[PDB]
């Protein structure tokens, strides 16, 4: 019993992942935005138990990663959006395990202009 | 990391085309997935050959430096987990 | 091998079926229960006998227990564990152990919530002439009056290898006998109240299901519990103990006393098992046992006629002095509401033929007592007893089971054991006595054993009135000098009031219960005669056995000396012999000491109140020479904490020339001495010389017992006048006899005791006492005195009362009235974990000499928590509590098993909490680290002298630094450098170098080290005796390195090195080598390979043909090609992982990079997984969050990372987040098993 969630929202340009059934802490957590009509490209991985992130080169400015501990819950939050997708995954802090993007995201909505 | 030919579409149970083809040198850290319309994702293949838990026992080979019935619509994707950054594939599509 | 136990109320100890909280309706006590299971909810059924008695643990060496216990009750509890090995997780007690928080659950475990897992090592079980399963006991540990006075007690048994064994199930039983004494007004529930002595929990007679069958036989494993002194005599009706391998009377047990008798079950029927003590309170302690049935040349015949009849009987034949401010007169001396000396009784008379109109042999010297009944194995004695008195009296034997009438067979009425039946003022009786085996030594003991008979038909009352007599039981003058202890209470003798009328003024003056009339009745007599009256003439060198008894009010044990001389118990010298009520023991040995001796009591209060007797005996290859004065000192008990009154001690110690004035100061190897005076050790056939000078107030002696005296002065026999004055400075010389030393079969060294003797009491509880220690053959030599391959250590247990130390009166000292603040429970003076001295290396034999002085309170229980030792005589027992009496020094040896900080106790309950309490270090000899001095771990600061010459700076004294001004350095002749560790540690060396100036070299030729502990309490290193102090040797030139080592390891957190000799200028950089207080410091073996290649084990390794990096290879500092690991590809989710095969306690982690080609690789960043299984994982979390780890900054520099708190785990992961180039490890890991 391993699950995914994220909050199922858009606004204009220019403007500022739950899971139970496992340990929220000790198993890494990754984002994507699949830009729409191409694939899947990547984010960055956030460790929730600690902090530890390594960011892709792309949304590197557009990429923070925050999360709370007694909640079992995380968040990213972006800067400055651009007129747009649809799409976390899960992996594990060693080599060996099968527990590697088994579970995948919720999927959510976003979409950016001003109708 | 591209995918070949990344449009061959096919019907239930024949050999049909689905080919993931690497940047550099991976050595067993490559998957393959499923992708729903409605945002359902799975996996299966994972380090190159390896069985998965809640999916049949059907697909999933490997080779340096190359990889790979019922509902037969979606888009496979490939995965690179070699070294950071990260990246999926380009994108196989079909249609019955 | 692996055997799991699950333990985890209302009592009123008659009724039986309270253990029914099982599943009926119809104090507060909180005991130990078994379970069937690991989910602590399912109750066992226990049989009746055990009661409140924990659950029986069995177990064989090799194997290994795992109790799990849940603390289901009001207040706290732990599991202590006595007689095995444990790890510190399972101690269960707190106090100063220096131990980390996760090794402190077992102390105190609250309401909920501790597993305890205990080891049984080879060297931890029972020897060859042991019983075949060692008696232990286990207890809660967190406050031991409250914990045990609630019944927190179950057994241990610790069995030889061979458990699996058919024993035949219809013999076997084995039960279990705690003989606790319960304080229901002071246990843990309460707001006196009673006190209860139990046998199991039951009073009166009320234990149900002893049974066992006839003609078998019946092991006893025996507990004692109590939190007080008292002792008991323990008795079976019918019936004798073997214990050891001796045949004894009673058991003679005192609080935590074990021992494993086994008894023999001849007669048919039930028989009463009591506590024999005079004090009628003790009288709960009885118990009933049934015997059942299950399932599948030529003997002599003595004849004797004895008549009970009355007599004046004289306890003071030889006036006294009527001198009444001096006790002296009231027992003895005639006048107003006082009788006197000559006091009617009844004895035993011996007559000629069976008309009883001629009376046989009297004889002075064994006055009052009855006639010498001599009887091998197998005779028969027939006593002929006549009445002649007025009340009915009778004469029967305790010791022998077999006593029943002459001819007859039946008995004449209602008469159950011949016991209580009287004989009637002028009627015949004629009993048969047949002496059998079963009454007998047994090879391993002496000759013969002394036993006794008296009427029966009121026990009290009939010896009261002075109805004993000496009864000797062998194998198969001439039966001579018998010795009767007996407080004789003539407030009980049937004749109390015929006395009144003849030897009083008035027989009017009534009173009665007028205390001092009562107690001036109660003659404190050896044999018949008191204060002195009793002399008995020996000559010299005759060879004589000794047949002593212990009969009469008396109650509590005496503990009998005599001066001067060394007699043989359990065929072993010993000096002074314990008696407990009703037991008799035989000792041998050979008149060599002229002189006149007195015989007597020792225990404080019978020998002044008149127990004494006069002994006058008189005819008819180096020398060791020591100086030792008594002089005077202050003394605090104890500083640490506690509300600090210091008082007026007088004390032993030891100089260096005649001219007493160089005191040969002592430290490390004798700090622990405390208020005792110096190790004094000889050797065997060598000569001992002491010159005693006294400086002090009062006038003391120097006595031993050993002191022999020689022939000079032939005119009469002589007090040996002793008596030192004040400032007088008398010698005494004396040659030791092979039978003042070690038996061949004892230790390589045996301990004697040695004090003033002006005042027996008064003047050991001022301080005056020390060890004297007679070695064996040739093994103590060099010029050290000592044996060198034993560390040796003395304690001296006693309960100082200062109230009674000579110098309390100049004690005015406080301002302007209860004693409890002036009464210390004192191991060598020092009280409250606060004796120091206790150092002790790893692996290695250590020798302990008990000693315990003074009053009858101080039947010590002494306990070496978490070890076992060895006690020897004629043959060698395992054991691990040893119970201590005053005037015995006992020698025993162990080797500490595991590295730690251990406590000593003394298992008495109220001792312990009183104060009687310290520790010791024992320290792994191959933990020696660098402190961090180098390495800069130690920060700048921490470094600080006095005087800087200027710009050599004490802040640059770290070996190896470089250049220009490199160093320390000081114009000052008398300097020093002090080095502030931070926290005490363990040093066991220093290393030593000096720079070069432009063209010159210096160096220190000449150092020498001083230490403290807080900071203004430095001690000079005398390290390894040598002298005044250690002169060190210290450098040649600039580079060299001089090693030093420190191996009586020193003990400090602020050292000082005081440069003695330089050239040209004193001039330093130094490294420190030492440890951690718990010895958890030393590589695990990366460095070297002790952690062969298939240990090593990783996610992936990068091989192509010139390569191969794989994780074999990543161990710190390796060299050449190809030097560390790399995983097959660089990412932040692989692993290293490494087997240790058993659980560790890591306690941190150095780590390294690597040099190759040009290009730099070292890992930045990483996490660390724990596992106990290999397939279960948790990142070791701290204060909240998932710890990320510094990295090295360089591919060369190894850099630590000291893991707190410290992980226990077997299994340990390395996961690499953020690197530089190239993941690449190289590592040591630090800690200890
Ligand atoms: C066990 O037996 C005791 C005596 O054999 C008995 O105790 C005595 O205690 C009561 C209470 O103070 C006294 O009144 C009485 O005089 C005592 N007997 C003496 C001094 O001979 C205990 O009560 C008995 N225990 C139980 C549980 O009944
Ligand atoms: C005093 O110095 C001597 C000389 O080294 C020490 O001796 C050896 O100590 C080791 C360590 O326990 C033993 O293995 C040897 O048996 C000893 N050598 C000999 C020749 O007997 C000795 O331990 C030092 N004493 C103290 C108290 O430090
Ligand atoms: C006696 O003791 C005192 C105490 O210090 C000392 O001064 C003196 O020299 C000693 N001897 C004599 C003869 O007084
Ligand atoms: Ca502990
Ligand atoms: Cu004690
Ligand atoms: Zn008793």
């Amino acid at each position: 019993q391993v699950q995914l969630q994220q909050s199922g929202e858009l606004m204009k340009p220019g403007a500022s992942c739950k899971a139970t059934g496992y340990t929220f802490s000790s198993y890494w957590i990754e984002w994507v935005k699949q830009r729409p009509g191409h694939g899947l490209e990547w984010i960055g991985e956030i460790l929730p138990g600690s902090g530890s992130t390594n960011y892709n080169e792309r949304f590197k400015g557009k990429a923070s990663f925050t999360a709370d501990s007694s909640s079992n819950t995380a968040y990213m939050q972006l800067s400055s959006l651009t007129s747009s997708a649809v799409y976390c995954t899960r992996t594990s802090y060693y080599f060996g395990s099968s527990y590697d993007f088994d579970v995948w995201g919720a999927g959510t909505t976003v979409t950016v202009s001003s109708a | 990391m591209t995918q070949s030919p990344s449009s061959l579409s096919a019907s239930l149970g024949e050999r049909v085309s689905l080919t993931c083809r690497a940047s550099q040198e991976i050595s067993g850290y490559l998957s393959w997935l499923q992708q729903k319309p409605d945002g359902t994702i799975k996996r299966l293949i994972y380090a190159a050959s390896t069985l998965d838990s809640s999916v049949p026992k059907r697909f999933g080979s490997r080779s340096g430096s190359d990889y790979s019935d019922s509902e037969d619509f979606a888009v496979y994707y490939c995965l690179q987990y070699a070294s950071y950054p990260y990246t999926f594939g380009g994108g196989t599509k079909v249609e019955i | 091998a692996i055997r799991r136990y699950y333990l985890g109320l209302s009592w009123d100890y008659r009724q039986s079926e309270l253990l029914r909280e099982l599943h009926d309706t119809r104090y507060k006590k909180t005991v130990f229960v078994e379970f069937t299971d690991q989910l602590f909810s399912v109750a066992r059924p226990r049989p009746p006998w055990m009661g409140l008695l924990g659950p029986t643990i069995q177990a064989e060496v090799y194997d290994t227990v795992v109790v799990t216990l849940k603390n289901m009750a009001s207040h706290p509890v732990s599991l202590h564990a006595v007689g095995v090995s444990f790890w510190k997780s399972s101690e269960g007690a707190e106090y100063e152990d220096h131990t980390s928080q996760r090794e402190k659950e077992d102390d105190k475990v609250l309401p909920g919530k501790q597993t305890y897992v205990w080891q049984v090592l080879k060297e931890n079980g029972p020897t060859a002439s042991d019983p075949p399963c060692l008696t232990y006991s286990y207890l809660s540990h967190v406050d031991l009056v409250k914990d045990l006075n609630s019944g927190l007690i179950g057994a241990l048994l610790v069995c030889r290898e061979g458990s699996l064994t058919r024993e035949r199930t219809q013999n076997l039983h084995e039960f279990v006998l705690l003989f606790a004494v319960f304080d229901e007004g002071k246990s843990w529930h309460s707001a006196a109240q009673p006190a209860m002595h139990t046998v199991n929990g039951y009073v009166n007679r009320s234990l149900p299901g002893l049974i066992g069958c006839h003609k078998k036989s019946v092991y006893w494993h025996v507990i004692g519990m109590g939190t007080s002194p008292e002792v008991h005599s323990i008795f079976l009706e019918g019936h004798t103990f073997l214990v050891r391998h001796h045949r004894q009377a009673s058991l003679e047990i005192s609080p935590l006393t074990f021992l494993t008798a086994q008894t023999f079950l001849m007669d048919l029927g039930q028989f009463l098992l009591f506590c024999h003590i005079s004090s009628h309170h003790h009288g709960g302690m009885e118990a009933h046992v049934r015997v059942e049935s299950c399932a599948e040349k030529h003997p002599k015949t003595w004849v004797h006629y004895i008549a009970a009849e009355e007599e004046d009987w004289d306890y003071a034949p030889l006036v006294l002095a009527p001198d009444d401010r001096s006790y002296k007169s009231q027992y003895l001396n005639n006048g107003p509401q006082r009788i006197g000396r000559k006091y009617k009784k009844v004895r035993f008379m011996a007559y000629t033929d069976e008309t009883f109109k001629t009376r046989e042999a009297i004889q002075h010297e064994s006055g009052i007592l009855g006639p010498l009944l001599y009887g091998e194995v197998g005779d028969t004695l027939l006593i002929i007893f006549k009445n002649q008195a007025s009340r009915p009296y009778n004469i029967y034997p305790h010791g022998i089971t077999d006593v029943r009438p002459l001819y007859s067979r039946r008995l004449p009425k209602g008469v159950k054991h011949l016991k209580d039946f009287p004989i009637l003022p002028g009627e015949i009786f004629k009993y048969k006595w047949t002496v059998t085996v079963e009454d007998g030594p047994t090879k391993s003991d002496p000759r013969c054993l002394t036993r006794y008979y008296s009427s029966f038909v009121n026990m009290e009352r009939d010896l009261a009135s002075g109805l004993i007599g000496p009864l000797l039981i062998c194998y198969k003058s001439d039966k001579r000098n018998v010795i009767l202890f007996s407080v004789f209470d003539e407030n009980r003798s049937w004749y109390l009031t015929e006395n009144i009328q003849r030897f009083l003024p008035n027989p009017a003056g009534v009173q009665l219960e007028d205390p001092e009339f009562q107690a001036s009745n109660i003659m404190h007599s050896i044999n018949g005669y008191v204060f002195d009256s009793l002399q008995l003439s020996v000559c010299l060198h005759e060879v004589a056995y000794w047949y002593i008894l212990s009969i009469g009010a008396q109650t509590d044990f005496l503990s009998v000396f005599f001066s001067g001389y060394t007699f043989k118990h359990k065929m072993v010298y010993e000096d002074t012999l314990t008696l407990f009520p009703f037991s008799g023991e035989t000792v041998f040995m050979s008149m060599e000491n002229p002189g006149l001796w007195i015989l007597g009591c020792h225990n404080s209060d019978f020998r002044n109140r008149g127990m004494t007797a006069l002994l006058k005996v008189s005819s008819c290859k180096r020398t060791r020479h020591y100086f030792i004065a008594a002089v005077e000192q202050l003394w605090d008990y104890g500083m640490s904490e506690s509300p600090v009154p210091r008082f007026k001690k007088v004390v032993f110690r030891e100089f260096a020339d005649g001219s007493f004035t160089q005191p040969s100061y002592r430290g490390e190897l004798n700090k622990h001495l405390g208020l005792l005076g110096p190790y004094i050790r000889a050797e065997v056939e060598d000569n001992i010389m002491v010159t005693f000078k006294n400086q002090a107030s009062r006038p003391y002696s120097f006595y031993s017992s050993l002191i022999s005296y020689p022939d000079d002065q032939e005119q009469g026999a002589e007090p040996r006048h002793n008596f030192v004055q004040p400032n007088e400075t008398r010698t005494y010389f004396w040659k030791v006899q092979h039978h003042m030393a070690p038996t061949e079969d004892e230790f390589d060294c045996k301990a004697w005791a040695y004090f003033s003797d002006v005042d027996l009491e008064k003047d050991v509880h001022s301080g005056l006492i020390g060890p004297l220690l007679i070695c064996r053959a040739n093994t103590l030599n060099a010029a050290h005195g000592r044996q060198v391959t034993v560390q040796e250590f003395a304690l001296f247990f006693t309960i100082f009362d200062e109230t009674k130390s000579w110098y309390f009166t100049e004690n005015v000292e406080r301002n302007c009235t209860l004693k409890e603040n002036y009464r210390f429970h004192a191991i060598n003076g020092y009280v409250m974990d606060t004796l120091p001295g206790l150092v002790m290396a790893q692996n290695q034999r250590i020798r302990w000499y008990l000693l315990s002085m003074g009053s009858n309170e101080n039947i010590h229980s002494i306990h070496f928590s978490g070890h076992v030792f060895s006690v020897r005589k004629k043959e060698e027992y395992k054991m691990a509590v040893y119970n201590l009496y005053p005037g015995v020094f006992e020698t025993v040896e162990m080797l500490p098993s595991k590295v730690g900080i251990w406590r000593i106790e003394c298992l008495i309950g109220e001792h312990l909490q009183a104060g009687m309490s310290t520790t010791f270090l024992v320290y792994s000899k191959k933990c020696q680290t660098p402190l961090g001095m180098a390495s800069g771990h130690i920060r700048d600061f921490q470094i600080t002298a006095s005087g800087q010459y200027g710009q050599w700076a004490p802040k640059l004294a770290r070996l190896h630094y470089s250049g220009s001004i490199n160093a320390w350095s000081t114009k000052e002749p008398f300097s020093w450098i002090k080095v502030d560790l931070l926290a005490p540690m363990i040093i066991h060396g220093i290393k030593t170098q000096g720079a070069r100036q432009k063209f010159s070299s210096l160096y220190i030729s000449q150092f020498i080290i001083m230490y403290s502990l807080d900071g203004k309490k430095w001690q000079t290193y005398r390290g390894n005796s040598t002298g005044t102090l250690m002169v060190f040797f210290g450098n040649v030139d600039s580079s060299g390195i001089k090693h030093n080592i420190f191996n009586p390891p020193i003990i400090a957190r602020y050292i000082r090195l005081h440069p003695t000799h330089y050239s040209i200028r004193s001039t330093l950089r130094m490294e420190l080598m030492g440890c951690d207080l718990n010895s958890c410091s030393m590589p695990l073996g990366m460095e070297s390979k002790a952690i062969s290649d298939a240990q090593i084990t990783a996610s992936s390794y990068f091989t192509n043909m010139f390569a191969t990096w794989s994780p074999s290879k990543a161990r710190l500092h390796l060299q050449g090609r190809s030097n560390a690991w790399r995983p097959q590809v660089n990412n932040p989710k692989e692993w290293l992982q490494v087997d240790f095969q058993k659980t560790m306690k890591v306690t941190g982690v150095t780590t390294q990079g690597v040099k190759s080609l040009l290009t730099s690789m070292y890992v930045k960043e990483f996490l660390i997984s724990s596992s106990q299984d290999g397939h279960q994982w948790t990142l070791f979390f701290q204060n909240g969050k998932v710890k990320v780890f510094q990295g090295n900054q360089d591919s060369f520099t190894p850099v630590v990372n000291s893991l707190d708190p410290p992980l226990l785990t077997r299994y340990l992961r390395i996961h690499p987040q953020s690197w530089v180039h190239q993941i690449a490890l190289r590592m040591e890991v630090l800690g200890c098993e």
